[PDB]
Order: structure tokens, then sequence, then C-alpha cells
RNA sequence: GAGAACAGAAAUCUCCAGUAGAACAAAAGGGUAAAAGCCCCCUUGAUUUUGAUUUUCAGUGUGAAUACAAACCAUGAAAGU
């Protein structure tokens, strides 16, 4: 990183120095999963996250608030 | 000693309701149960929110929630 | 009718079942409805106490508090960063008339309610 | 004073949770083939532009500061300012499947049917009336094994008339305890089989 | 809507308060579509509280 | 493998060689050697307590179990576990 003189003191100028390794991969062979395995591997736990509920929010103070229409 | 029997009915024949005679702490967001389904009674005059707490160190007493 | 019998109903839909459990009531329903006639004491011919009235037992309990180091530890603490966040948030709130308070968060409001 | 505003025809996308930047612009085969000696310069310039864009996004991300001093748990001190990375956008397969929900055991089904609430489990210390001490109700120096150490045991009236009269009652109670423990283990194995 | 916001409470109660002769009993009768609370032009007709079941989860007082 | 009164096929001490052929768990087709083996020191707290969060229950709905996280706790010079 270097001083930029045009992005202020927040956005430095970037430079890259290669350190290796440099590699060229030719794509020889493939083997793809079955779609049920794809879905099983992309399932999410959802245990940690709070359940969403309509018209119910949490404010900055942490109070649970309900909306009335 | 803890509970008092509260009789209901015109002829006072039912005796399934109980009243707590000691002081209680009910907490925040307390709402009374509907009277038909209210077995345990904690009257509002006996509910407490604060106490006089004495600290052993420094020898003071403070009124705390 | 054999199909209308209580035995046949259970096939369609031993010691666990209680008295009065039928098509209309489950066990919990039976006990909740028996609450309205529960509070009576039982006495025999001689006048002894077969069973005391509900919530009217006369036995004196052994009221003791055991020694434990959980009594002497801090139960609630708040960081300086959290205090600053809640102090800033108290003041930025824009109350809407159509929002109701469902549950109030437990906070040290004595430490948060500082006004110049 | 080189510029820090990389302009790109096709707008690039970011996954700041994975610290990745993806550009789908046009790449020529001639400038990237091994027959070209400037392929390294072209690739370095393209990667430099993409890294500049990614660094701009990262340094424009919100920052967290704290007031706690060093030597405390947490890892962030007062002088450290930390970027708040968002959740990763790119989806990747897991290494193991999600933990299955275990089926209810026989005790759990019976407790649900009969309305038995779980015990509060405050502690393992019970008060002993015969002494003036609190003792563990089970385990190391527990109160469930005091009959073995009891100095005097009265012989039950019902044991008489059977050949098990000569047996030490402490031995009999230890055998009953071990039988109960093995019964509990067999019930656990049965639940695991079911 | 209030019942849905308190769906974990198994029932909610709505208490009608206000000045005498403002129409609390009339409003409750309107909601029930039946004369379940006594109504009069003279103030002070209602003298004690009264529970009315509007729905399975909604009570009026 | 050699040396040392009782003391030899088996007691205890000393030296050299010693990839683990010992002792711990799993059933490696590559587990562990300034150890994951043996001894010593510190802790007996391990069923802590907080949660607007996950699942279940309740006529006692701001409670309890339960999952997860955090604050602590133990030890160590520390990294850290
Ligand atoms: N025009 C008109 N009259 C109403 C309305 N609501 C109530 N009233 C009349 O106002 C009078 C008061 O009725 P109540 O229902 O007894 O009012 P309340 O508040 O319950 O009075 P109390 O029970 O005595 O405390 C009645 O005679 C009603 O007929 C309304 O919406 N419009
Ligand atoms: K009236
Ligand atoms: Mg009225």
């Amino acid at each position: 990183s270097y001083k930029s003189d045009q992005g202020g003191k927040r956005l430095p100028r970037i430079e890259l120095v290669e350190i290796g390794p440099r590699l060229d991969f030719k794509i020889g062979r493939i083997h793809t999963p079955s779609p049920d395995m794809v879905t099983e591997a992309h399932k999410k736990p959802k245990q940690l996250e709070m359940k969403t509920k309509k018209n119910v929010e949490l404010d900055i103070m942490g109070d649970k608030l309900g909306r009335i229409h | 000693e803890m509970f008092k029997v509260i009789k209901t009915g015109k002829s006072r024949s039912k005796s399934w309701k109980r009243m707590i005679t000691k002081h209680t702490f009910v907490g925040e967001g307390f709402t009374r149960r509907p009277v038909k389904m209210e077995r345990i009674i904690r009257p509002s005059a006996l509910r407490q929110k604060k106490a006089n707490v004495t600290h052993p160190e420094l020898g003071v007493t403070v009124f705390l929630p | 009718g054999t199909g209308k019998k209580e035995k046949s109903r259970r096939i369609r839909e031993g010691n666990l079942r209680v008295k009065g459990e039928n098509f209309y009531r489950d066990s919990k329903r039976v006990k909740f409805l028996n609450m309205y006639t529960s509070g009576k004491e039982i006495r025999n011919k001689k006048g002894n106490l077969i069973r005391a009235a509900s919530f009217q037992d006369s036995t004196i309990p052994d009221a003791r508090v055991q020694p434990d180091r959980r009594w002497f530890g801090n139960t609630r603490v708040i960081s300086q960063d959290a205090l600053q966040h809640f102090r800033s948030a108290l003041g930025e709130t824009q109350k809407d008339t159509y929002q109701v308070l469902l549950r109030r968060n437990k906070l040290p409001m004595s430490l948060l309610e500082e006004k110049d | 004073n080189l510029p820090v505003t990389v302009e790109k025809p096709i707008p690039v996308v970011y996954d700041l949770g994975n610290l990745a930047a993806f550009d789908s612009n046009v790449l020529d085969k001639n400038d990237l083939d091994s027959s070209n000696a400037r392929r390294e310069e072209k690739i370095k310039s393209l990667t430099r532009d993409n890294v500049q864009l990614l660094i701009n996004q990262l340094l424009s991300l919100p920052m967290k500061t704290t007031t706690e001093s060093v030597g405390g748990t947490g890892g962030q001190s007062s002088v450290m300012t930390l970027l708040q990375l968002p959740d990763p956008t790119t989806d990747l397969p897991r290494e193991k499947p999600l933990p299955k929900a275990k089926a209810m055991t026989k005790w759990e089904k019976f407790a649900a049917k009969k309305g038995i609430k779980p015990k509060e489990r405050a502690g393992k210390m019970i008060y002993d009336e015969a002494s003036g001490e609190w003792v563990p109700k089970w385990g190391y120096k527990g109160a469930n094994k005091k009959l073995d150490d009891q100095w005097l045991v009265e012989v039950d009236d019902k044991v008489k008339g059977t050949d098990n009269e000569l047996i030490d009652p402490r031995t009999l109670n230890r055998a009953e305890r071990k039988r109960l423990v093995k019964k509990n283990e067999k019930q656990q194995r049965r639940n695991m089989k079911n | 809507q209030f019942s849905q916001l308190h769906t974990d409470r198994k029932q909610i109660s709505v208490g009608f308060i206000g000045y005498p002769n403002t129409g609390k009993s009339s409003i409750i009768n309107t909601l029930r579509k039946k004369k379940v609370c006594q109504v009069a032009p003279i103030p002070g007709e209602t003298k004690v509280w009264q529970y009315i079941t509007l729905m399975k989860r909604i009570f009026l007082i």
C-alpha cells in the first residue's frame, strides 16, 4: 500500500508483487454430485437465527415491538 | 399457613380458589388470569417491587429494585 | 353397538388412561376440569384425615439453604461499550403511534437515564 | 500519485464475507496465451484493479472500536479497529450433514403422556439430618453408598426363612444397586436400538 | 391482530373503560350482535365488571 | 548384553544398544516418544448465571428443562488449552 494523494488518507494505492506459485491448470476430468446430495450439502441449520414474525420488530433498545394496522 | 381458602358460588359450596397470604414478587409484564381460570391469587397490596438491602462491606443500606 | 364401545374407539384412533378420559376429553383436559371440584378434604368414619385439602397440607417443611459459591458471584454485568450503545440508543428512538410494547428489555436504567 | 478509481465496463460483484471479488469482463486469448510475453503484465494489471476495488469496499465497510484495555479476554483492544464483514454470499457444500433430530425415548413419550415436567436440577448436595453436614447424594463420597460403610446393620425380618440370610446386607444392597445400573444401561441400549 | 400478536398467551382480555354513559356496554353488545350487557340512557347502569366471550381466544370485560 | 554378598530362570542398583516390538484407545491401508505413556504441582468449581435467540411444557404465561452463544472459572511465564 502507498499514499494516493487523490483518495485522501483513507484509500491507499495498492500494488501487487507476485510471490508464487504461478500455475496453469488444464481441466482434465470431472465428477459431479447427485442433486439430492447437492441439496443435503446445501441445507442450513437455522437453529441459531431468530424466527421471523410479521409485524414484530426489535428496536435499538432491545424492546420487542408489535405493529398495529 | 401459606394459603387461604376462598369459597365461590352463591351458597359458597365450592372451595377450589387459594389466596397467598405472604408478600410476593410477580415480576415484569404481569397480567391477572381470567377469574374463571384463576386458582392462585396474589393480591396487589401484597406485591413487592423493592427492598432495603444492607451491604456488609461499607456498612450502608440502599433501597433497591 | 360394538363399534360405539370405548374399547373400539381406541382401536380406531393401560394404566396411563385416567377416569373420565373419553372421546371429548384427554387426560390433561380431565385433570383441568377436575380442578373445579378438586379442593375438598377426605375424612373417614372415625374422623381421621384420609387426604388433606389441596394446597392445605399441614406438614412443616425443612427450610434450608445449602452453602454454595453461586450465591456470591455477580449475576448481571454490562460492558462500557454496551452502556455507551444503550445510552446513545436512548434518545434516537422515534416512537410510532401504531407500535405497541410487547416485552421490555431488562437494562440498568439507573445507569442509562443520564440527562444533561 | 496514481489514481485509486478503477473504472470497469461490466460491474463487478463482491462477497466481502469470503473477501472475494468477481469480475465477468471480456478476456482475450491472445494476451493470455503462453505465446505472449506480456501475459504476466496483463494478469497483474487485471488482478491489481480487482484488488483495488475489493480494498475500497473493505475500507468503506463499517468499523468496530472498543474501550477495553489489553490483557483482557476478547482479543480486541482500544487501539484496534476491526472491519465488520457481512455474512458470506457464496454458497458452499458442507463437510457433514446436519445433526438429525433424535426420536423420543420411551421415558420421554411416557412423560409427555402423563404430564411429567423435567426436574429443576439445582445441585447434587442434600442435607443429612443424622449429622450436621451437606453431602453429595451420589458419586464420589456420595450418600447413596453409606450403607456399605455403616458400622451396624439390623437384619430384616423378611429375609429369615430363606437361604439368603447368611449374606451380608451390604453385599445384597450393592448387588441390587449394580442390577439397577445394568437395567438402566439395557434400557438405554434398547432405546438406541429403537 | 392483537390476538395474533399475543398468540402465545392462549387468550387475551380487552377491558372497556371510560366515562359513564359513553357506550361501553353498547359497543360490547354490538361486537357480540346480541344484548349481553344491560344498557340504559341513565348513567351508572353497569355497576360491576362482566366477562363476555367474543371468540375462543378473545374476552371482553 | 554385561557388572554388583544373600539373589538361582524371577527381587534391587549401574552402564550401552534400544522406532516403540512397552501402555492407552480404536479395530489404519500413516493414532501417541522432550507424548496422548509413567511421576510431581495447582484446582474439588463443573449440576456457574445471563440471554428480546432454538424446541417442549404450564391455568403458577418475565418460570423450568432444552440447544446455542456470551460473561466467568481452572491452569500456565506466555502462546494458549
Ligand atoms: N346515538 C348513539 N347513542 C348511543 C351510542 N352508543 C350508546 N348510545 C346510547 O347511550 C346510552 C348509554 O348507553 P350505555 O351502553 O349504557 O353506556 P355505558 O358507558 O355502558 O354507561 P353505564 O353502563 O351506565 O356506565 C344508551 O342509551 C345508548 O342507547 C351510539 O353509538 N350512538
Ligand atoms: K347507562
Ligand atoms: Mg354499561
